[PDB]
């Protein structure tokens, strides 16, 4: 079993910057990706960031590739979302999630995560 | 969409696992236990590992660590560190309450091997922290593997009792992020449970909630859990005839209505058939 | 016709077909070693065990058996009577020759735990017979698995190797109908170790040609061999790059063009049937 | 590995009984299905009767079920087939097969099988 616990949200001006944190405790020593997905009022859930726990790859997707920047604290067990060039359209709940079962890369899909965050919300107002 | 599927094995031919031992019976818990606990074990139908429970045979019922003579620190099977404060013990550590334990110690590197006996209950027993009375086990590096069991020294005169899992924390604080328990959600179900036979002074029946052999297959398939309970049949390889109607929740674990199944043959193999309600009213095992 | 699949999971989290060991590295043979004959960790790609390979972790390198003080008198592992003059040992009897075993010994309703002495050169030893010295071990019923492992008592001064399989027969019959021998089919190819680290007074690698978990999912999968050989890539889960092309033939043992210094944390995927004589690009090249 | 030897096999003269008989050696423990298949020239080799080597279920063919019988001998690792009533048509090379994988119930493919005799021949004349 895997707990995992976002902070790091609010309010935030346009082209501002904001960090989100995910504190990941738990059955670890399995846990194979970390990643960050965002739901938008009206819209369904989407993958934002991704990478391996314990490797090197990362994965973002094409609207935030060049913003936005997902890594993991070189001491705890803590993961981030750097959130860079902040706009209105970036606003929504954003959740974190683990996924313990093997895999071979990033997945995207919400449905291959194992665990879910309760998500933090993040405003970006003009 | 992968189809879900159990293996095509017959339960006489797999493991326990709860410890390195063959599947010897099938039966049902006793009328006083309703759910269990086990952290050994564990996995979802769609592979999901929880608790202590490993992938591999290899990894069920072990220890690792380093005696000072006085505490043995806990490493993983591989000598990863175990970090305290995050989960109930390492990978694969023995998950057997209501017993003391008998563990086989072997070195890389050194001969011998020295019988290392532990006692569950003591407040020196905190694999939570990593961290477990040593008991005359000398300063070195050792790994271990559950050898046989006895009655617990605490309270005294109790029977063994396998149902039960260790008091993995202390009085200094309680172990968290165990694996939940598991209880059995349909109308006059009972949850059914693989037996194996455990050395020590007693007729010993270690009971867990799925053979070692269906851990690696779930957690290799990784079959998408697309409805509320799995239709299984118990099917007689002689004759192909069915001989009993089973539920497999998501949570991972059979139940069935019993009539009984304890009686049911050990050489037969679980088949799904299909998808149903939570609430699908089995039929009793026989009957 | 059911294709043909090996398991999705990492093979650092497998087990050795051997003994009941985690899998630490991968590895090839020595050039003092031409052909092996293990007798456990041998299955069939379409799913058929010979030799004493069992399906389960739960039978390998074990015994069973009732002593008399002189001589244990060896049963399947769930008390099934063995008879002679059949097979090399039970079901899932030890095969690592080139040493001397230490067994663990318990009993069904009895304490304690018994360190059990093995030389498996004497005459006395014959399992194909169903009998091995009891080297001490008291009158009673036993079950043992293997627990670490020495040099072998004879030939006086020789060094552990478990590329050996010990001798089942005696001196009056050979063993019979032994797992037969598996050899490096040629064009630079090599046979695949999977290695585990045996516990013992030494640096002691033991070697398996297939996880223990493979066997059991070839066993029930049983899969029709439509092919020659199996094309296999091994995976690296970070980058998903190809670490290295594998053939895994019928009798059921992989190889590949150099291995050692591959990670242990891959994956072994399946890509298509080729021909026996196919020839595989280095491993990395 | 499993070692299978036939032997029985003659001319007969067609109304008449014939028994064949099988040895089977080596590694029986897990010797799952035994059975009996038959070839004539030109033709391919026929499930005839087979039988769950250490239950009680066994199963013939349509054109033998009523006149064939497939055994177990009790004392030693023997399989027979008691052929009654026989044809010209019975005419052929008739082989012992053993199954050691795991399935339920009793095969009748060919493919199926894992060990096979080295055949006896069976000549029905008139
Ligand atoms: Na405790
Ligand atoms: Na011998």
């Amino acid at each position: 079993q895997v707990q995992l616990q976002e902070s790091g949200g609010g309010l935030v001006m346009t082209g501002g910057s904001l960090r989100l944190s995910c504190a990941v405790s738990g059955r670890t020593i399995d846990v194979s990706v970390m990643a960050w997905f965002r739901q938008a009022p009206g819209k369904e859930r989407e993958f934002v960031s991704g990478m391996r726990w314990s490797g090197m790859t990362t994965y973002s997707a094409d609207s935030v590739k060049d913003r936005f920047t997902i890594s993991r604290d070189k001491t705890k067990n803590t993961v981030y979302l750097q959130m860079n060039s902040l706009k209105p359209e970036d606003t929504a709940v954003y959740y974190c999630a683990a996924r313990s079962r093997f895999i071979v890369g990033v997945p995207q899909a919400r449905d291959l995560y194992d665990y879910w965050g309760q998500g933090t919300q993040v405003t970006v107002s003009s | 969409t992968r189809p879900f599927t159990l293996p095509n094995l017959p339960l006489s031919s797999l493991s326990n696992s709860r410890a390195p031992l063959p599947i010897s019976s099938i039966g049902i818990s006793p009328d006083n236990v309703q759910s269990v606990q086990f952290q050994n074990g564990r996995c979802t139908l769609d592979g999901r590992l929880v608790g202590t429970t490993p992938v591999s045979l290899s990894h069920v019922a072990k220890i690792r660590g380093t005696s000072n003579g006085t505490v043995i620190n806990l490493t993983e099977l591989d000598g990863t560190p175990f970090h305290p404060f995050e989960g109930p013990a390492p990978i694969g550590f023995p998950d057997l309450g209501g017993c003391d334990w008998h563990i086989n110690m072997t070195q890389f590197g050194h001969s011998s091997q020295t019988q290392y006996d532990v006692d569950t209950t003591p407040d020196t027993f905190v694999p939570h922290l990593g961290s477990i009375q040593a008991n005359g086990i000398g300063s070195g590096n050792y790994v271990g593997v559950l050898s046989w069991i006895s009655p617990p020294s605490h309270p005294s005169g109790s029977q063994v009792d396998l149902w039960k899992i260790p008091n993995y924390g202390s009085s200094i604080t309680e172990a968290t992020h165990l694996a939940p328990s598991v209880y059995p959600p349909g109308f006059g179900e009972v949850l059914v449970f693989f037996m194996s036979k455990m050395p020590g002074p007693g007729a010993y029946n270690l009971p867990c909630l799925l053979p070692q052999e269906y851990i690696s297959h779930l957690a290799s398939e990784q079959a998408p859990t697309v409805g509320e309970a799995a239709l299984l049949h118990y099917v007689d390889p002689d004759t192909g005839r069915n001989l009993g109607e089973f539920k497999a929740y998501p949570d991972g674990f059979l139940t069935c209505v019993p009539n009984g199944p304890q009686q049911l043959p050990i050489n037969g193999v679980f088949v799904f058939v299909s998808w149903v309600s939570r609430f699908y009213q089995l039929k009793p095992v026989g009957t």
